[PDB]
């Protein structure tokens, strides 16, 4: 099917707010093996946060509810793990395009970027719900993910860019939520916070416009958390 | 708690739920 | 399983917004052949209401988009989706449909279930109407407009003017004139006779029985304003 079609069929599934048809058709967009135009990027992307964000959602609520309770505290813990087996098929799935497909096609660092640090994402979310002895080699891919982003973006990006700036929120967060490790996590986020800061004290005006709302993120859980 | 994403009058009917 | 682990699953699908998982579970229940209780019952419709709903919103946005489209393949994609969507929310409707004509309306030992049913029979064939065409349709319409009828016939008969099942039937069955049968005369009419004849015994009404009948009232009220003006 042309590719332009398919991508037709994404942004009406996505008008419909049926994630699953959109993800669909941007998955099969990837799989025919050429580097996505930014708008298929954003598609895709959109797509997968969706889908792969009702289970996240799902899996918290039903945690929730297991904690909070012998019978019934068993039967959430069933059902959470159907919600973990949807949640880690979907990660796998999105895993997999960005190895074979989106990483290695990748021409542009800001692409490069964007896809490692997507990368770094879904090995979390796969942490977020992995036990005992996988965890620890899923915590180590997510993070060697987010450290080769973020060594591409220092060198490549201004300190300003948005997708660099996100990179070092989420890897951030990373480490405070997944490591534990508020100490590491403070440190990026203070520098990260830092170079944009002296960027803009030296132009005149910003050079994108998400610049300053990201890095208020940045300094709220530089405030927040140490 | 908060992570990011980059990007590049109807009439009602009724369902009655009695207790 | 038994009904209880059914029914529990069903309340933490509902939990987790799975609201595909919480009608199977209820379907189910159902399906064991004893008559629901109302929390069953609510258990049941609050999935299938969602369950359909997400179907009947995708379908207007895309049926608007098709409409909305100087033809081309674009006109014919958005056609397809649409048939797509439309044969997703014909099955979720014949589920409900074949419930009700199996299970829940034989099984309904109280007049205020019986009507509750019928009522809901008329909602499902009215959404199969929505998105009927040519041949099929008539028969659907006849098929709604008898099942809210016959609810209709027993609500006068065995319940209150101010009783929330019989006002929320007659709130239905003014939308499916409005709009199904494009009726607003018929539709004003039903509409406002209800709310007239629940006000005038609104005095009978405890604290909680007066905030169920009176949020239905408002419904009615609020849709005959937007009718007639
Ligand atoms: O929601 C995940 C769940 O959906 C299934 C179908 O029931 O697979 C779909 O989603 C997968 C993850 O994105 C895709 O790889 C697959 O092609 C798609 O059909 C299950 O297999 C999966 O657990
Ligand atoms: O969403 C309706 C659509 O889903 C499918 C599975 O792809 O069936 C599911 O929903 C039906 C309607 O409620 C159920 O009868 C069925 O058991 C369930 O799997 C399709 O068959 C249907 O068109
Ligand atoms: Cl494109
Ligand atoms: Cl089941
Ligand atoms: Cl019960
Ligand atoms: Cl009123």
């Amino acid at each position: 099917m042309d590719k332009n079609e398919l991508v037709q069929k994404a942004k009406l599934a996505e008008q419909a707010e049926r994630y699953d048809d959109m993800a669909a058709c941007m998955k099969s967009v990837t799989e025919q093996g050429a580097e996505l135009s930014n708008e298929e990027r954003n598609l895709l992307s959109v797509a997968y946060k969706n889908v792969v964000g009702a289970r996240r959602s799902s899996w918290r609520v039903v945690s929730s509810i297991e904690q909070k309770t012998e019978k019934k505290q068993q039967m959430a813990r069933e059902y959470r793990e159907k919600i973990e087996t949807e949640l880690r098929d979907i990660c796998n799935d999105v895993l997999s395009l960005l190895e074979k497909f989106l990483i290695p096609n990748a021409s542009q660092a800001e692409s490069k970027v964007f896809y490692l640090k997507m990368k770094g994402d879904y090995y979390r979310y796969l942490a977020e719900v992995a036990a005992g002895d996988d965890k620890k080699g899923i915590v180590d891919q997510s993070q060697q993910a987010y450290q080769e982003a973020f060594e591409i973006s220092k060198k490549e990006m201004q300190p300003t860019h948005p997708i660099r700036l996100g990179l070092a929120l989420n890897f951030s967060v990373f480490y405070y939520e997944i490591l534990n490790s508020p100490e590491k996590a403070c440190s990026l986020a203070k520098t990260a916070f830092d170079e944009a800061i002296a960027e803009l004290d030296t132009l005149s005006e910003e050079s994108y416009k998400d610049s300053t709302l990201i890095m208020q993120l940045l300094r709220d859980n530089l405030t927040l958390w140490t | 708690r908060i992570s990011v994403i980059s990007t590049g009058r109807r009439r009602q009917s009724v369902l009655n739920l009695m207790t």
